[PDB]
């Protein structure tokens, strides 16, 4: 990295935010600057080129500026959809190469709490016929993005549990999943299995049974 | 209508050569006025410029990678390619085919990014997934479970891409055995089960394998 900038930035909805990138005469000082937006799980998208111009389809809320050896992406009237990673880019005369800044994550303040939607699937008959059993606990649309998952077979099982870290969704909420690997004999030997999802002082438990 | 299509995600063994080919549609790769290049991004990290060829003109390289990269163009097939040699696990990344317009020098702006393709540098062999249906039991959730594959990614569509409202394809879990699993679930009207067929299409390009599974009520 040859450009410097804030690793993360927050603001409220409706406000205006600045994202700065700093360099020197070999890059930002004497060359054109571009800005890119990257939403979760997608390729970057160009927002600003030639330091202050907007491609077609980029709303007027996004602006770009350059002073000295720093460039600035402005976002007036912040929206919940602006939540994203933002990257500045330019040409470096010393390197004779394009260069990127480290990136700035942008989070919009004041998002309401959302309880997780939990769906639990028992093993399918085809998997049982392959002599395996997997219980699948899918957790979506919760905010903030911190959850804990526990499993029960009437009592607490911890072996065979694999759970993902939460990942941001397109609507700015989070999702996670947990799997419980059993043998067919273990699955049929208990009255029920449960997935328990704890989020912000409340728990949601879903139960399945072989019968 | 100018499109870029890469040769897809892949496994590369350590010390071997990472090869990525991008095919251009809707324009000729020889035409001046565009430049074509490569960018990479580690899965939770930042963007790194690799290099770019100005059509009709000069090729430019990240000085940190230049000594093990070759960027080339094949105009007959309207393609351009990246060779990254002597790879190690640090080279695991999303690799993007990229396009820019007008002059590259002093600008370097990318106005069109390809989809991005994960290249995983690992000495473990590829393994295609086993797919199991998650039967449904005013809406119903049904899905399929994609177990025990390597490397990432698996992509899942429903009904050959026709269905995507209510589709949620979850991030993969990395098992302690070093294989991945994921699930994809779609929420559909309950009244639709019995007349509407639901089929998940699970593409594991790294093993050149696709599995389609019809998911029916219990
Ligand atoms: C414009 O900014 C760049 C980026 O900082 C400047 O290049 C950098 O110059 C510094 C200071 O001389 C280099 O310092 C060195 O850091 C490396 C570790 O990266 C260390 O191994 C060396 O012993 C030394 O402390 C730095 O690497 C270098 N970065 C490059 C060349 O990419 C550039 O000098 C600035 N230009 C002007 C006109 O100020």
């Amino acid at each position: 990295s040859v450009l410097t900038g804030p690793p993360s930035v927050s603001a409220g909805p409706g406000q205006q935010v600045f994202i700065s990138c700093s360099g020197n005469s070999s890059n930002i000082g004497n060359n054109y600057v571009s800005w890119y937006q990257q939403l979760p799980g997608t390729a970057p998208k160009l927002l600003i080129y030639d330091s202050n111009k907007r491609p077609s389809g980029i709303p007027d809320r996004f602006s770009g500026s350059k002073s000295g050896t720093s460039a600035t992406l402005g976002i007036t009237g912040l929206q919940t959809g602006d939540e994203a990673d933002y990257y500045c880019g330019t040409w470096d005369s010393s390197l004779s190469a394009g260069v990127f800044g480290g990136g700035t994550k942008l989070t919009v303040l004041g998002q309401p709490k959302a309880a997780p939607s939990v769906t639990l699937f028992p093993p399918s008959s085809e998997e049982l016929q392959a002599n395996k059993a997997t219980l699948v606990c899918l957790i979506s649309d919760f905010y903030p993005g911190a959850v804990t998952v526990a499993w029960k077979a009437d009592s607490s099982p911890v072996k065979g549990v694999e759970t993902t870290t939460p990942s941001k969704q397109s609507n700015n909420k989070y999702a996670a999943s947990s799997y419980l690997s059993l043998t067919p004999e273990q699955w049929k030997s208990h009255r029920s299995y449960s997935c328990q999802v704890t989020h912000e002082g409340s728990t949601v438990e879903k139960t399945v049974a072989p019968t | 209508q100018v499109q870029l299509l890469g040769s897809g995600p892949g496994l590369v063994k350590p010390s071997e050569t990472l090869s990525l080919t991008c095919t251009v549609s809707g324009a000729s790769i020889s035409s001046p006025g565009y430049y074509w290049g490569f960018i990479r991004q580690s899965p939770g990290k930042g963007l790194e410029w690799i290099g770019s060829m100005v059509s009709g003109g000069t090729t430019y390289y990240n000085p940190s990678l230049k000594s093990r990269v070759t960027i080339s163009m094949d105009m007959s097939n309207n393609q351009f390619s990246l060779r990254l040699n002597s790879v190690t696990a640090a080279d695991t990344a999303l690799y993007y085919c990229a396009r820019g317009s007008r002059q590259l020098v002093r600008r370097a702006t990318i106005d069109y990014w390809g989809q991005g393709a994960l290249f995983t540098v690992s000495p473990a062999s590829t393994k295609g997934p086993s797919v199991f249906p998650l039967a449904p039991s005013g809406t119903a959730a049904l899905g399929c479970l994609v177990k025990d594959y390597f490397p990432e990614p698996v992509t899942v569509s429903w009904n050959s891409g026709a269905l995507t409202s209510g589709v949620h394809t979850f991030p993969a879990v990395l098992q302690s055995s070093g294989l991945y699993s994921l699930s994809s679930v779609v929420t559909v009207p309950s009244s639709s089960l019995g007349t509407q067929t639901y089929i998940c299409n699970v593409n594991h390009k790294p093993s050149n394998t696709k599995v389609d599974k019809k998911v029916e009520p219990k």
